[PDB]
RNA sequence: GCGAUGAUCUACCCAUGGGUGGGUACAAAUGGCAGUCUGACAAGU
């Protein structure tokens, strides 16, 4: 969720695509003033589901 | 925010009528009211319905007023009659019904409310109406206690005044500046003070030609001239006179004049001196009512000048 | 004195070296400037947790009653027996008095005009109190204060 | 909207199509629409899937 | 094809092209919040509707010194349904902020998804007539518009100006006669209204009847000096 | 007595309801039942609306109000479903209903001053 | 724009007239009367419907 | 009923489609405008040009 | 330093720069067409 994104993720991503970039700067700045509704915790489990579906 | 009861008095044919007073009676849990029809009706609030259904007089009742115990109720009309309804003997209150007990005319013109109080110093029902005059009259003897009529006219704020020098007199009401002087009575002047649109409040003139009308708002100055058989007048001005509260108005001189103001200021002018005062105390009465505790009555001698305040107190001033 | 004010960027109490004649001479001078935020800057400043579940209770339960941070602030501000305050809100006067302080504080009298003119100066009070543009803030904290109002 | 709506649109929503050709044509109305598969519909039998 | 205009106040446009409209510049483009039209020209644009907004009633029956500026904070009493909070919104673009209030429900649900979706707007969902709620929340409006039927429209305004209106700052009002007073004349409600801001400090410079699109309301516009 | 209606007359008030809609159905100038008003409603041809403050649950008609405030329509509740029912006319319990509009009816003075005392309420 | 707006009343109009003519069909205790500008109408005798 | 229905459907047809020709289209404001004067002589000297 | 393994051949402006017009394949949308059935009896005895 929007939520639970630390420093540490944002190294996560920097492992991912691309901090320097400073695109893991913007996502964590978003989502400290993340402005989009939060959700049920089990569209969170689905949509992952989807997610790891497109991806594979 | 609901209404939730409705009822309907007995209705006149060739008319509208409306029913002009309502009250409530809280010993026995009733409401009365005096209709246009001409009627008293009693009403018990619980179950919202009719008791009593009386036909008091001609025409529409105006008022209702009553007794602390709810044993006498008094009907005030405009066909200049007072009714009183009564419920105190035993077996009256012990039925709860009412009776068209006594009525009574008293006023001359016609009657427009009354208003009654009742304590051990003293027990009476105050009627108000056109005839410009109030009458009291006894709660518990109706039908056995005398009136009193008090009188229209009570010149305790007096409204004229006479100037001795020229032999001329000088009268005001609203905006209204009628002067006459005698010799035969002829008058003089005219002032509808177009400006001001209150009653002039303090107006005087000194002898000799000097005039001032004061109102607690404004007041203004005016300097006449006999011309003849008319006079003129013109108006002074001073901003001071323009802006300042006048309760009471004297002159030392035709030219130094003083002022007494609702916050109990005092000022004199020869035509911002301000003299200094003695201050009150205040009691449990004076928190109360504001008034008491200012100015009542203003005097001047050639120079001295005397102060009566509500608590009798009295002071002089020298200028 | 003290002055209580409740913000978004939390909890912010300024000294005011005397009130109503204060009242007065701020109007009739018309203290709307920083200037005046230099002549009353700050008594002590609380910044709130950046818990918006937090702050969303705080506001509920002050527009209810007291709040945590704010006894944990008030356990703090006295320095003598009695020292005159200042609050915005009749009913968050009585329950000032009625808890365990039992100081003076004057309730939301005439002093709109100090309270306005504090809200005005403390945008010259974000270099001083709030290092930063607390608008955003307010946008989140507004936002969920109307989704938990209603249902939701 | 969807509660906003009455009782025989909830009951017609579906063949909204059949629907206007017939209502700009002077034939007769459809009647299911999309309530079609509901179970209900789907034990009953003719006129009874009508009513 | 299209052709542009710009009003006497900033942001109203007005285009002449096959027709002569109001508009607005959408900072959320294509995305038309309660399906009114749109037009572009490249830009985008957004509609109003004065018979569904009072406000554009007025912008179209001419009014000098309406305050709501692009540069500015402004509050808005009566925002229900979104719409012309959303149309103020876009008119005083991102660098200006809309301080909506309702007391409803269901419009504040709208409301709701209309600020999921701008940024300008911030929504406050709560008594029209207690203005402490969102005191502790709002802070230094410069101009307030409100359209509320609650018939102490003078209370209303005055409260929340006293608490919120910076010096010298812009009211502005909408009247309807038919619930305030629903007997006598439009004409000596507003007056009476008139008299009742003077005295609560309101300066009274202009009013606008909204006569050829709505029934018996009135557009009242004044200033705040000297006032807290 | 349901703090959900929140636009709920008085006895007099009802009394004057449901005789204008017992000459009014006596012509078949009134439509019955929630979803009929419902259609009339979208149709634009509903004079006004009276409601049943009395229907287990109440929100079934509930939903109407929002298409009155919608299409600036009058509408008022009375608080006795079998009441509405026998006066409309009819054998059954009636949680709502609606008068039209025509002009050639001998009846719009009254539907008028009725409607002026709905607007009187709601307003 | 006009002449949506007047075909939409003589619309209206023919509409409302043939449904008085439906109702005339329904079911019932009519009564014809002749109002006194000269124009049919009809009422109905005081009967609930079962 | 058939006859109802089909011209029941154009007037909505012509109802609505107005309504929207409408919301397009463009009235002329005709309002009321009075303009509020401390002073007489501010109102004796006043031009709605100036 | 040619070719049957294939030569040649299938809208308007501002002088190999920009602006206009049309024709096919793909996507977009709260564009359109385009409008949400009737309204008291029925079944058994």
């Amino acid at each position: 969720d929007k939520a639970s994104l630390n420093d540490d993720s944002l190294h996560d991503l920097a492992a991912l695509l691309n901090e320097d970039s400073g695109i893991a700067q913007r996502v964590i700045d978003n989502a400290r003033i993340s402005m989009g509704q939060d959700i049920s915790e089990t569209d969170m489990e689905n949509v992952c589901v989807f997610a790891q579906r497109v991806a594979s | 925010g609901r209404l939730l009861h409705t009822m309907k008095v007995d209705k006149a044919k060739k008319e509208s009528t409306l029913v002009w007073s309502v009250i409530y009676l809280p010993r026995t849990d009733q409401i009365a009211s005096g209709d246009s029809t001409g009627s008293i009706k009693f009403w018990d609030f619980q179950f919202a319905t009719l008791n009593q259904s009386f036909k008091a007089h001609d025409a529409d009742v105006l008022c209702l007023t009553t007794d602390t115990d709810n044993n006498y109720v008094f009907s005030a009309g405009v066909d200049r009659k007072i009714f009183q309804f009564s419920q105190n003997t035993n077996k009256s209150q012990k039925n709860n019904r009412w009776v068209n007990s006594s009525n009574r005319l008293l006023h001359g013109n016609d009657i427009r409310a009354i208003c009654a109080y009742q304590s051990k110093g003293a027990d009476f029902l105050v009627s108000g109406g056109v005839e410009k005059t109030l009458v009291i009259n006894s709660l518990t003897s109706f039908s056995n206690g005398n009136y009193r009529k008090m009188p229209t006219v009570e010149p305790y704020s007096k409204n004229v005044l006479v100037n001795k020098e020229q032999r001329l007199v000088v009268s005001w009401s609203e905006s209204t500046v009628k002067i006459w002087t005698m010799g035969n009575y002829k008058l003089v002047c005219k002032l509808t003070l177009k400006d001001d649109q209150n009653i002039s409040t303090c107006s005087l003139s000194p002898d000799g030609q000097v005039l001032v009308v004061g109102r607690p708002s404004t007041t203004k100055v005016f300097h006449l001239q006999p011309v003849g058989n008319k006079l003129k007048v013109t108006k002074l001005d001073n901003d001071l006179l323009l802006r300042t509260s006048t309760k009471l108005v004297k002159f030392i001189d035709n030219s130094k004049i003083v002022i007494c103001s609702c916050e109990d200021d005092v000022f004199i002018v020869d035509l911002p001196q301000e003299v200094e005062l003695l201050e009150v105390t205040s009691t449990k009465s004076s928190i109360k009512v504001p008034y008491i505790n200012r100015i009542n009555h203003l005097e001047v001698d050639q120079n001295i000048a005397v102060i009566s305040r509500g608590c009798g107190v009295v002071d002089i001033l020298d200028l | 004195a003290y002055v209580l004010t409740e913000t978004s960027a939390g909890y912010a109490l300024l000294k005011a070296s005397d009130k109503i004649y204060k009242s007065s001479s701020l109007i009739q001078d018309l203290d709307s400037s920083d200037k005046v935020l230099k002549e009353f800057k700050i008594a002590a400043f609380s910044k709130f947790n950046s818990a918006a579940n937090a702050l969303e209770e705080a506001n509920s339960i002050i527009e209810g009653k007291v709040s945590s941070q704010l006894e944990k602030l008030l356990e703090e501000i006295k320095k003598d027996k009695k020292s005159t305050l200042i609050v915005s809100e009749t009913k968050l006067a009585n329950a000032i008095n009625k808890l365990g302080l039992n100081f003076n504080v004057v309730s939301d009298a005439v002093t709109l005009d100090i309270y306005r003119a504090i809200k005005e100066y403390l945008p010259e009070l974000l270099p001083g109190m709030s290092d930063n543009d607390l608008s955003k803030m307010s946008l989140g904290l507004a936002h969920s204060i109307g989704r938990h109002k209603l249902k939701f | 909207s969807l509660a906003k709506s009455p009782a025989s649109t909830i009951q017609i929503l579906g063949a909204e199509k059949a629907l206007f050709r017939a209502l700009k044509t002077k034939h007769d109305t459809p009647k299911y629409g999309l309530l079609y598969h509901a179970s209900l519909v789907g034990q009953a039998t003719g006129k009874n899937k009508g009513k | 094809k299209v052709v542009i205009e710009p009003h006497r106040h900033a942001g109203v446009y007005i285009a002449r092209g096959k027709e002569d409209l109001l508009v607005t510049k959408n900072m959320a483009p294509g995305e038309s919040v309660y399906g009114e039209k749109r037009i572009s020209v490249k830009v985008e644009y957004r509609v109003w509707n004065p018979f569904r907004s009072k406000l554009a009633a007025g912008i179209m029956g001419g009014l000098d010194e309406l305050f709501i500026a692009p540069g500015k904070k402004v509050l808005y009493l009566g925002a229900a349904s979104g719409t012309s909070v959303s149309h103020v919104s876009d008119v005083v673009g991102p660098e200006g902020v809309v301080y909506a209030v309702e007391f409803s429900h269901r419009p504040g649900r709208e409301l709701i998804s209309m600020a999921k979706k701008r940024p300008n707007i911030i929504p406050i969902i709560e008594d029209a007539r207690h203005p402490q709620k969102y005191r502790m929340l709002i802070g230094m409006v410069d101009c307030v518009f409100a359209d509320v039927a609650q018939p102490d429209q003078a209370r209303i305004i005055a409260l929340n100006s006293h608490m919120f209106l910076k010096d010298q700052g812009g009211v502005v009002i909408s009247i309807k006669a038919n619930c305030i007073d629903s007997t006598v004349d439009a004409e000596t409600v507003f007056a009476r209204e008139v008299q009742k801001l003077r005295e609560e400090r309101i300066k009274p410079l202009e009013q606008l009847t909204l006569e050829p699109y709505e029934r018996d309301h009135c557009i009242v516009v004044g200033r705040y000096m000297r006032s807290g | 007595p349901n703090p959900k209606a929140f636009p709920l007359a008085d006895a007099a008030l009802t009394q004057q309801i449901l005789d204008v809609v017992q000459q009014a159905a006596n012509l078949r100038q009134l439509k019955k039942g929630a979803n009929e008003a419902t259609k009339t409603l979208n149709r634009g041809i509903s004079e006004f609306i009276i409601m049943a403050a009395d229907c287990e649950p109440i929100e079934i008609l509930l939903h109407l109000p929002l298409l009155c405030e919608d299409k600036n329509v009058p509408y008022v509740f009375v608080p006795s479903r079998v009441a509405l029912g026998r006066a409309c006319g009819v054998s059954r319990p009636v949680i709502a209903a609606s008068i039209t509009t025509n002009d050639a009816s001998a009846i719009k003075t009254q539907i008028y001053a009725v409607k002026d005392k709905i607007e009187t309420l709601l307003i | 724009v006009k002449q949506h707006l007047q075909r939409e009343t003589q619309l209206k109009q023919v509409q409302q007239r043939m449904d008085a003519q439906r109702e005339l069909l329904k079911k019932g205790s009519k009564k014809k009367i002749v109002d006194s500008s000269g124009k049919i109408s009809f009422k109905w005798k005081k009967q609930r419907k079962r | 009923t058939q006859d109802s229905n089909y011209v029941r459907t154009l007037r909505q047809i012509e109802l609505k489609k107005l309504e929207k020709g409408a919301k397009q289209l463009m009235f002329k404001s005709s309002g009321n405008h009075t303009i509020f004067v401390d002073s007489r002589e501010k109102m004796n000297e006043f031009t709605p040009e100036k």
